[PDB]
């Protein structure tokens, strides 16, 4: 039920006999996977986790100085000398100053003056690199089990039945994971962290308990003191003159000064930069998509063998409507019959009693055996006016529903979305290895690209007339001697035969 | 002020209170009266400015010099900070700018 | 809008009878546009028998 | 130092000799002791630097200020030249360059 | 005799009856004018004089300052104010400085500080403009009067007979001047100071008792204090901040400083500049040519009526030879006969006694009546070998002379030089006013362009055969029915007839 | 050089006799170049009669 | 310091100890007090710097001269080396480079 | 046996009746000379010796100064003067310094100051030239006398039988040498030191007990003090100002300084230079080849008249194989029969007993008469598999051997090597003097170029069939009227007849 | 390699008999290439008589 209130929601349906199915997950969206006999699953990607990041360079915005010393020699004495020059922690500058009888020596000529002082970095910021083997994605998996749908369980402490929700950590070391959903069964996932945001031109900047991302060509352009890329208590700094300002000149000395806090300059320069969050030493990124392949072999239903409900069904409120034309129904059941299957139908008139639409949640069931229990389901009503009927006998309730739009419009939108998805799945879509899965791959993707329109167009899914139409179309394409008219017709005929062979 | 000698050179530890006054001490040559005109002198703290100030003949006026003695050249040292708050003046106002992006 | 979706859903519910009626009305026009008008007539009268 | 008043404002003509020492004068409020810490003070000559130095509370110590009195704000003025040779320091060393042709 | 030792020397000959004649004078050369009955004149241009030049702008390289004052206000007080701001002699600058409790007032914000000081220009340089009406040319005129030719009279104090030399000042106000040569006569000169060096893109720079010329498109580009030319004791200056360097603002003051002498910078920038000389307020320029027209109406000879010399003539040294193939002869006369005409002839053999060349100095004569006197003459020997004979009777002396080259070569060189001269005389060459002077003008310039070759080519100047050749050429060109053969032949015939009608 | 200037000056001294000799020798050649050689012969023998 | 005369000219052999002090000797004119302000003076060793220092009138201040006596011009000479180790300073640091090949 | 372990080894064979033979020796290789009746010789060139080298120029890297003096004169006094100026050991410089009342004299102008000091070269390096008459080559000559082949005699102290090894010093003074090998006989050698490394653009640089070779165009380019080679205690130097640095400008004096040790600069500049070794005053060079001509007239064998060995032969170890496909055999003989000839054969099968290969060591013999003695021989096995048999009777021993490659390949390689050798022997190959040696020369070089292939190709060296083939080829080439078919065929026929006439 | 050197040495040991066999087998082929195959056959069977 985690996929209900999401703006960017898709719909993926696989072949009836097709166990494998590929999907793409975006960091701001969700994916709903449904089948004929398998329960509906909902996949979401929460956060990109970066851990164990190496350090490349650290800059020092605010620094201090101490023990300023200077030494002056006038002409015919050579260059000035100081013992602290050989020390790596003391920075000095040389210069030439005018001298005379007022300064101690007689010959009038410019003298050599040197001035150095210590350098201590009181505050600093750091830059880290990001390697593909360090990334770790987190995906939550939910199951439509006719849950109550109440938002009271925000954290992961409790109120989360381990058979209804799960979390999976996809790492670059082992991309193959086995997910256990308890009574529902087990699934397999193989995710490939590719075609994401480039991490070869990005540096993770940590500064004053805040974090940003910067460009590598800009990080080296910054004009501040910097050290070598090693972990040392005290490291040989470089280009520290940019933080120590020397006066013009003096006949006997030179007084250096240190610049103030450069935090404001960095905050102003990083205005148009991306931000992130961090916990301890790990970082969280909210950008990046993922491609995955799911194997659904041991996944089954939970209430397929249950009986019918012989109690009283009642609406809890007016059924709401989502942006994707899906209707959520919240039912309250009275009686004590235990877990029983919920008899619900969608038709065009109260006397017709003919299924006209499909259900997003397969096998709606009540979870507890209480007297007055509650449950929720999600369905897809047909375009136009429709009637939802719940229950049997003289106690069955009916409700009117309306939905705007057109079937052809939705079909074309879904076809375009599937084409865009298949275009995103450029690599790792087919397999050119052992033979026997190539035809399976071409059938699988033609299904994933055309089934949304096949189900919407070809009548009431009789599975008998469509085969005859395909046969007659193959015959019409066969008895044609002209070029470019038999190949396309036979291809379309085979496509329709295969799409009818799959689940409708 | 304190007067010491470490390695045949005289150091004059002058605090903030002795600012603008002369002082007489003793050297191997004899008595030495040395005047101090330190303008940027501060209180006692780790930030210590030290510079040799040279001997000169009394028949010349000091030019761009704030320390002078007459026995030899004397090294002066004094702290430079504000209200003994362990903080330098650091009033540079350079305001270095960085590229945006 | 209000009636197009209804007749569209009706056509999609039982397309066999709809195609039978369409192919019947196709051969009952004197001109091409007249055949088009006759089949759109059948398309419009299809939802309500009355 | 000379102390005069021209238009309800006090001028203190301080020569080179009175450098780094305080002076007490009288105002309409009463006696005023004013300290002068002029570092770039020179001899008496037409080139005269003049700047108002302000009154301040005793508890707050001066900071990057070389003149302060406690009755009111007092305008200080003193010459700036070398050895009374009627010549300014003019040590700018800008070395402005001109286009060749 | 001032035109003997000059590298760039020309020769101008006018028509016999033609009084007017045009010439061009270059600042590095000379002009010799000769005629049949008129004495030879020598014109030279010495110096271009510029006087009464207006002033355009004045710069100040070295300046002083005095009475520096400043005023600072911290926030919640407004802009700073000073009484010396309204004065034009005091320059100030504004700025914003950080303030706090350490600076006098309470509120922690930055304030407004202003600082101004007086400005006095101790040394300055000036710039003047040059107008055409200010220029004044000086031309010296010498007369070949068989002078001794000694260079002992350099200045204009004495040793300059007023009938043998003269000076003329050509001004733009009155270009018509009347020259008096004493006994020789009077001439008229009309000179037009045109086609000279352009004075619309030049400025006369005066600095430290030295002078230069600069470009207007650079004089205004200089970055220094300046002020226009206004007669006053105190001048208002503009853009003086370029000479006063302000120290970085302190807590509550600002100490300005003045730059040193910029004489070295100006001397370095003016390295590739033109120089000149000056006397008082006048300037001297050594570049610029001139065009003139001379009217020789009242000019006559001095010794035409004198008798012959019956004394003893002797050579004083070996006759020298100049670059233009002219021979100077220095004679010493013994005897007391008074001023007498010098009998000198140039021939090819001692027995021939036939005049083969011409004389550059007309009517050679002795000036004094002393016993042993001296004189000088300048002649042009014919190409090849020749004999110069001086005197008559059994005391006449002879001397051999040789000159290389060819008559056709000299003729072609003189023709090309005359063509170049006529091309320089673009305007004011002919007159399109009243009729009767147009034919005179065309004849005059065809003479000045072709007489040098006419005299060199057409035989021995018999004046009788040339007329017959012209007549036969006119007849040959007349009896010709073909085109482009009669016009050119008749034109050449008329040209030759006219050139023979003139002086040869 | 040494003789060209002499004969040139001779021609320029008495051009009538020189032109007479030239026009006499012009009509005593069989070809154009032969006439040119004959007149240059007269030009060369002109200074010295001998 | 030693004072000698070889060929009507006075040589003053001054060692390192007599640095910055005046000395009085006798000449044919009379007593002569001559001051020496040699800064780079060294110990006694073969490397000997020798230069004439000139007489001048006492009514003028010295401008670029470190030796001055008043009888005549006197030639001064003194060694230039370090710690009497028979080694010159030779601190030129020219570092002349040669072509590779 | 000195030529066994050499990578660059050749093989030279001369004509049977040809006494003279030419060879080329490389400084990194060896030469083996064999014949039909003469013993095998081995020539090697050890070292090039250079002695009595003249000196051309000497430089001084480290120098000292002493007795610095200066003299200054202010204007109106002329140029400064010093007595030490005329001395060649004192270098001074002149200059102009500003003077005034502070410097001694009144007039305000700049004066002339001069400053000189002594110059003493404490350390220096030298440069020598190399003349062809100074070079001396050393060649060692070894004889294959079935020596033990033990490498225990490295130096020339002992363990070198004077009849088995010899040393020869080839000098430019006398290139003709007579070598005595004791019992073997005497040979003659004429070597021409030509076509070697050029010594007209090389200088031998000696510095700090080390030695290098430099280019003459670079040696003169160096900017340091220098002086030519003149035997004296005190030398005059030139261009010493490059090592003495003078200060800027002082009114009364100028203090010069001397540069430090320039050994590091020279060591850095001589990085890419060639090195050598030296002993005393002589130098050793390891580059340079040589051409020689050997006359073998009195050279004979030693054990040609000896008898056969009737003792016991045994192998001492597995016979080794060299890079040139040669097999060394080390035999141990038991018995006391005195010096006897070693019966050894090479065949293809134990029952064939037919000589299929040749021997590099002619007449293998035992040297001593001891009971258990040892000896060594070097042979060339045929390509493929072969059997080496030693001894006769029932005590003869056999050994299998294999050698890869092809006979045609070795033949072509030897032909190409001989062609390259004959191309190296450009001059002094033939004689154009008296007739009778021209045919000898052409036969000699065609033999030395083609015998390696003649012996390998033309059957089993029957000396009877080859003559018949040559005769029939001459006949086939004779009875042919076509061009370009008779000349080549007759030439090849004569070539084959001559190659069969020589030794096989 | 293993057999080429053997037959080469055999040919070089007794070239007369080898050339005799070659010239005998040369004239026993119908075509040029057939003669080449026949002589290479003799070349190959030459080492081992069997
Ligand atoms: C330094 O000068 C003072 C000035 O009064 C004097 O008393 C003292 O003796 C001098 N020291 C010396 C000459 O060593
Ligand atoms: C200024 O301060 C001094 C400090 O002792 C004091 O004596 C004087 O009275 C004060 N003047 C005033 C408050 O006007
Ligand atoms: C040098 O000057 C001193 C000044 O005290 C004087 O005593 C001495 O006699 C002078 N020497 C002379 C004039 O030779």
């Amino acid at each position: 039920i985690r996929c209900i209130g999401i703006g960017n929601r898709d719909f993926i349906e696989g072949m009836s006999g097709g166990t494998w199915v590929d999907i793409v997950l975006e960091h701001g969206g969700c994916v709903t996977v449904m089948s004929n006999n398998k329960p509906t699953l909902d996949f979401e990607l929460v956060t990109t986790t970066a851990s164990n990041m190496a350090e490349v360079r650290s800059y020092c915005y605010e620094a201090n100085i101490s023990e300023m010393a200077s030494d002056s020699r006038c002409p015919t004495q050579g260059e000035a000398y100081l013992d602290k020059m050989a020390d790596s922690q003391f920075v000095c500058k040389r210069g030439y100053v005018d001298r005379g009888w007022g300064n101690g020596c007689g010959l009038f000529g410019k003298g050599s003056i040197v001035t150095c002082a210590k350098f201590t970095c009181v505050k600093k910021l750091t830059g880290k690199s990001i390697q593909p083997e360090n990334l770790e994605y987190r995906v939550l998996v939910s199951v439509h089990a006719s849950q109550h749908g109440g938002m009271i369980n925000n954290d992961t402490n409790h109120q989360h039945d381990k058979e209804n929700r799960a979390r999976i950590d996809i790492t670059a070391s082992a991309p193959r994971v086995e997910v256990e959903l308890g009574s529902f069964g087990s699934i397999s996932m193989e995710c490939e962290p590719r075609s994401g945001l480039n991490f070869g031109d990005l540096y993770y900047l940590t500064m004053n308990n805040k974090h940003w991302l910067v460009n590598r060509d800009w990080f080296h352009d910054l004009s501040l003191p910097w050290h070598t890329g090693a972990t040392s208590n005290n490291h040989h700094w470089n280009n520290k003159e940019a933080l120590v300002e020397f006066r013009e000149a003096h006949a006997k000395k030179q007084t250096a000064v240190v610049l103030g806090s450069q935090e404001g300059a960095v905050h102003a320069a990083l205005a148009g930069a991306l931000e992130a969050e961090s916990d301890g030493h790990k970082a969280t990124i909210y950008s990046g998509h993922l491609k995955c392949r799911l194997k659904l072999d041991k996944l089954r239903l939970k209430g397929m063998s249950y009986a019918l409900c012989t109690g009283a069904f009642t609406f809890a409120r007016t059924p709401s409507e989502t942006i994707h034309g899906t209707a959520t129904v919240e039912l309250q059941y009275a009686g004590e019959d235990g877990p029983c299957k919920v008899p619900i139908v969608i038709t065009s008139d109260t006397n017709s009693m003919a299924s006209t639409g499909r259900l997003i949640t397969a096998n709606p069931v009540v979870t507890e055996s209480g007297a007055n229990s509650k449950m929720m389901v999600e369905i897809d009503p047909p375009f136009g006016d429709s009637y939802i009927i719940v229950g049997t006998g003289t106690t069955k309730i009916t409700h009117h529903w309306h939905r705007a739009g057109s079937s052809i419009g939705r079909a074309f939108e879904a076809t375009m979305r599937g084409a865009k998805r298949m275009a995103v799945l450029g690599d790792t879509a087919w397999d050119f290895g052992s033979v026997g899965g190539m035809f399976n791959s071409v059938g699988k993707f033609v299904h994933q690209v055309f089934g949304s329109a096949f189900k919407a167009l070809f009548g009431g899914m009789s599975w008998f007339t469509q085969l005859l139409i395909g046969f007659l179309l193959i015959w019409m394409g066969l008895n044609a001697r002209g070029g470019t008219v038999a190949m396309s017709f036979m291809g379309i005929g085979a496509m329709l035969i295969f799409l009818a062979t799959s689940v409708s | 002020v304190e007067v010491t000698k470490k390695g045949d050179t005289y150091y004059m530890f002058a605090d903030k209170k002795d600012a603008g006054k002369v002082v007489t001490f003793e050297t191997e040559s004899g008595p030495n009266r040395c005047s101090i005109q330190a303008m940027d002198i501060g209180h006692m703290c780790p930030a210590t400015m030290s510079y040799e100030c040279p001997v000169l003949e009394p028949q010349y006026e000091p030019e761009d010099v704030d320390c002078w003695c007459n026995s030899t050249a004397a090294w002066i040292v004094y702290g430079t900070c504000t209200h003994k708050t362990t903080g330098e003046t650091r009033r540079s106002r350079r305001s270095i700018t960085l590229p945006s992006h």
